[PDB]
RNA sequence: AUCUGCGCAUGGCUCAUUAAAUCAGACGUAAUCUGCCGCAAAAAUCUUGCGGCCGCAAAAUUGGAUAACUUGGCGAAACGCCAAGCUAAUACAUGAACCAACCGGGUGUUCUCCACGUGAGACGCCCAGCGAAUGAAUGACAGUAAAACCAAUGCCUUGCAGUAACACCCAGCAGUGUUGACUCAAUUCAUUCCGUGCGAAAGCCGGCUUGUU
């Protein structure tokens, strides 16, 4: 079943030589993924999702600084426009 | 009701298929202003660099040239060089003469050389055999054209 | 701070085209008002007696709904008595435009 | 696809020997140009002499003991070209590659918050997708969001560290500027003038300190000051100075005859 | 193999080019897509770089636009009716670049009728346009008031069938996209067409 | 050992061909392709496990192969070969909802208002990723001054001074790519992409402190 330990039902095989010592094999269990495998793959996630919404940050950024720029001029040759509009108009008043 | 549509130029339609520039749709019922000359048509008509005018002609002509560099993709780059007209006998083509002296070293004198080119003269321009031409390197137009007229001395 | 001591209160969003200046009035019951202006940005600028009344009507109508809408409502810096002084100058000037006009 | 570069081929500056051997190391593709960078390896063993030998420059690349704009590369085929900072941590190198008047490469020493600031030469201008202005400089970086005021000529003072621009010196007249290529190479002046040729090269005329006027190809000038004076980066002894051939041979025959 | 090279070629001179090398991959070509008008089928065919080139052998449907109005639909295509190279292309219902074919004019007539309210097909599944709520009657007589059709497209429309011609590559893209023709161009065509018929 | 990845288009050799050829200096490619390598970018994607399409939950516990090997071999041999049994990959295939944004286009005989429709506002549902295809639109301007009137629309107040734009939730979140030149960069809208594209390799290894961030 699932949540069941693998590493214990893997099939180990006998080697058996002259003295030395009795061999058991048992293949590397592969496809076999531990919290650490888990931590790292969510990592991957997370790191995508920062670099995206840090990139979405740079970019209002530059927005801002671009549109506080044009608001500046704007609004200083508004004021230079109301000058010269109420010297018109200072003449106008009274003849 | 019913839009009235442009008729169809027959001095310029001689070819089989119809004759159009690819840059602009001459079809579109409110054009933009953007490519419209002073006879109200639709022309695209660029601004080639290096200092060189669009010709009334091409800025205001009837004429569709898949080839000329005012009036379409070929774009003009490299050499500008200078020439005399020697044959024009070829449709939308001429033949220009590069006459120049060339420096024999051993006998410190010079000697008459010439240099043929074949060259693309768009219907801006009518140039005469002996006439004074610009020419402007573009990419191969065909097996011996590389090079468009920009402006007629 | 320009906004505390201010009698001027701006109130968002009201729709002019939805509502009337009456319906914006039912809201603004309660505190006398000298004028009520509604703009094309879906919001209000209203001038109350007192300052007092002013700051007492931003905590208690602000996050209410107004006509299906969440509605905020704040302390504005602008003046009536500006706004007043401003427009007895500029209606000497549009006498003078006129009079330059047929001159 | 050429992989091998004979060492008559190679370039002179790299000082190789003719008769050492047949090849030299071929610069692998990256920042900067084949024939206008220094690799890894001629530096930390024709230059720093810390490698005898190809096998020793390996032994310290690998281990990422030389780092590159605080990057630790393991390629000694790496182009490392002109601008670039090298440290060595563990000997504490932080030297900048440099030109100097006779247009050999030079290894200028730096300190701390100089070896942090790089100065790069913007070549090109391009929207990208999103319309995200980019800037591409002279050693193939690609800056995501440059001064609204960059263009293509002017150099940004790049935080390598931090990675973001700090500064921009624009190309105009009275800058001062050192000629990154041809016969000039290594010399710095103050732009006095710059011929536009529509579809061909400009042509800048700069004079440097001393007074003395050159002209150059706009592309091989490099902006590194508002003034002759204040100047962005450290620069090689000579500070650009060409010194005439004729005074240069009798001072170093005065100087060699004093040292005896 | 095939080339597209100028060492076959004779020089303006009139000599012959005495050819010193073996031809080469990078200026090699191919054989023709020759595609039908049948069911769809196509072959990929790998070019240089590693890209892909669809070879179409034969198509049936593709995305043709009314250019005027700045919309397009995909649509059956019924016929090919002429074509300038050669007359040959047509009797082989060959579909190439710049080709006049005949389309399915039901989803042009239906958006058309969801646009602006206009049906042509009841002056003379479907939509209905008195259906429609009368905020969307308002939206129809702002944009009916700035637009005029051409009575060439709508009796076409009428018809079911509209004239259209091929602006894409079906041998080298593997789609026949196009555009209708509107203007003198139609009027240019039809012309053409009606000598056939005489 | 054998899969897998990369290289083997370099180097070495020879000078047979070869005169609008080749080559040299000087230029182009805005007519193109480009693995390695530099600096960057990436919000498409209904997946999984449990119970009865639904419900409920979520560090996604993905699936078939197939070598080496083994067995029986064929062939005079052959940098020759069958057939059957194993068994993996960063090979091959498959596949990740939510978290998780901004922004647009089309609509509803949808409601709420307001006036008696260029109304406003919710709400529904249909689409809105990169790259590609076709079609429209951008990709600026730069050779003139004053009043009227009408319709709408902003304000002022209850007639136009004054007034970036914009009917809330962004009161400046691009009105501004580049070149000598572009049908180019990029953006928006319409419709399309059928393998002939697009994983977070469903990958590996370390540290520590030993961590469903
Ligand atoms: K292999
Ligand atoms: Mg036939
Ligand atoms: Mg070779
Ligand atoms: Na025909």
């Amino acid at each position: 079943s699932r949540t069941e330990d693998v590493r214990k039902y893997v099939v180990r095989r006998r080697v058996v030589k002259s003295g030395k010592k009795d061999r058991l094999k048992a293949p590397k269990i592969q496809r076999l993924i531990t919290p650490r495998v888990k931590a790292r793959r969510a990592k991957k996630a997370k790191d995508a999702i920062a670099k995206v919404r840090a990139s979405a940050a740079e970019r209002r950024e530059y927005l801002r600084l671009i549109a506080s720029n044009r608001r500046a001029l704007r609004q200083r040759d508004h004021s230079k426009k109301h000058t010269r509009k109420v010297h018109a108009q200072r003449a106008e008043v009274a003849a | 009701q019913y839009y009235h549509a442009h008729a169809v130029d027959a001095t310029i339609q001689h070819e089989k298929a119809y004759q159009r520039q690819t840059a602009v749709n001459e079809n579109m019922h409110r054009p933009s202003r953007k490519h419209v000359n002073k006879s109200g048509h639709i022309r695209y008509s660029k601004k080639i660099g290096l200092g060189f005018k669009t010709p009334a002609k091409a800025l205001n002509g009837k004429y569709i040239d898949r080839k000329c560099p005012f009036t379409s993709n070929v774009v003009i780059r490299g050499r500008i060089l200078r020439g005399v007209v020697h044959s024009t006998k070829m449709h939308r083509t001429i033949i220009i003469r590069r006459n120049y002296l060339h420096f024999i070293k051993k006998y410190q004198r010079y000697q008459k050389r010439h240099k043929s080119l074949a060259v693309h003269c768009s219907p801006a321009f009518d140039p005469k055999q002996g006439d004074e031409v610009v020419i402007g390197q573009c990419r191969p137009l065909s097996k011996t054209i590389r090079y468009n007229v920009l402006e007629v001395v | 701070d320009a906004h505390e001591n201010s009698s001027c209160v701006f109130v968002s969003p009201i729709f002019r085209p939805s509502t009337t200046k009456a319906q914006v009035m039912e809201l603004f019951a309660g505190v006398k008002v000298q004028r009520l202006r509604m703009y094309r940005q879906n919001f209000a600028y209203a001038y109350l007696d007192s300052p007092a009344a002013a700051k007492k009507f931003v905590e208690e109508k602000n996050g209410t709904e107004f006509r299906g809408h969440t509605l905020r409502v704040a302390l504005s810096a602008r003046s009536l008595e500006k706004l007043r002084a401003r427009q007895e100058a500029a209606n000497v000037v549009i006498a003078a435009h006129r009079h330059y006009k047929t001159h | 696809a050429k992989k091998h570069l004979k060492r008559l081929y190679a370039p002179k500056d790299w000082m190789l020997s003719k008769l050492t051997g047949v090849f030299a190391p071929r610069p692998r593709p990256g920042p900067h140009k084949l024939r206008e960078c220094l690799p890894l390896l001629v530096i930390i063993r024709n230059r720093l002499k810390y490698a005898l030998n190809a096998r020793e420059g390996e032994m310290i690349l690998r281990q990422g003991l030389v780092h590159v704009d605080n990057h630790p590369r393991r390629d000694g085929k790496y182009p490392a070209g002109f601008m670039d900072v090298v440290e060595i941590p563990k000997t504490g190198d932080r030297f900048r590659l440099m030109y100097d008047v006779k247009g050999r490469f030079a290894l200028v020493n730096l300190s701390e918050a100089e070896a942090q600031i790089k100065l790069m030469k913007v070549v090109n201008l391009y929207t990208a997708t999103g319309r995200v202005p980019v800037a591409v400089t002279h050693d193939g970086h690609r800056i995501r969001y440059p001064d609204p005021h960059t263009s293509i000529g002017d150099t940004i003072v790049y935080n390598v560290k931090e990675k973001k621009c700090v500064d921009l010196i624009k190309n105009r007249q009275g800058k001062a500027v050192i000629v990154t290529g041809g016969a000039n190479r290594g010399r710095i002046g103050e732009i006095v003038k710059v011929e536009c040729h529509p579809g061909a090269f400009n042509i800048a005329h700069l004079k440097d300190a001393s007074g003395a006027e050159f002209a150059t190809r706009a592309a091989n000038i490099f902006v590194i000051g508002k003034d002759l004076n204040n100047l962005q980066v450290t620069v090689p002894k000579q500070q650009g100075l060409r010194m005439n051939v004729i005074q240069e041979r009798e001072e170093r025959l005065i100087a060699a005859e004093a040292r005896k | 193999g095939i080339v597209r090279s100028r060492l076959h070629k004779r020089k303006i001179t009139g000599g012959k080019t005495k050819i010193h090398r073996k031809r080469m991959k990078a200026e090699l070509g191919r054989l023709p897509a020759n595609t039908r008008l049948g069911a769809r089928r196509v072959s990929p065919v790998r070019a240089r770089g590693g890209n892909f080139k669809i070879r179409a052998l034969r198509l049936d449907t593709g995305n043709f636009a009314w250019a005027s109005e700045a919309i397009a639909h995909r649509v059956r295509l019924l016929d090919v009716v002429y074509n300038a190279t050669s007359n040959e292309l047509v009797r082989t219902k060959t579909l190439v670049k710049n080709c006049i074919v005949a389309v399915d004019a039901a989803p042009f007539k239906r958006w058309y009728a969801k646009h602006y309210g206009i049906d042509l097909d009841a002056d003379k599944d479907k939509y209905d346009v008195n259906k429609a709520s009368p905020k969307l009657q308002r939206e129809w007589t702002r944009r009916r008031r700035n637009h005029r059709v051409e009575k060439a497209i709508a009796d076409q429309l009428r018809e079911g069938r509209v004239l259209a011609r091929i602006t894409s590559r079906p041998g080298q893209s593997g789609r026949a996209d196009g555009i209708l023709l509107e203007g003198a161009e139609l009027q240019f065509y039809l012309k053409r067409l009606e000598k056939k018929k005489k």
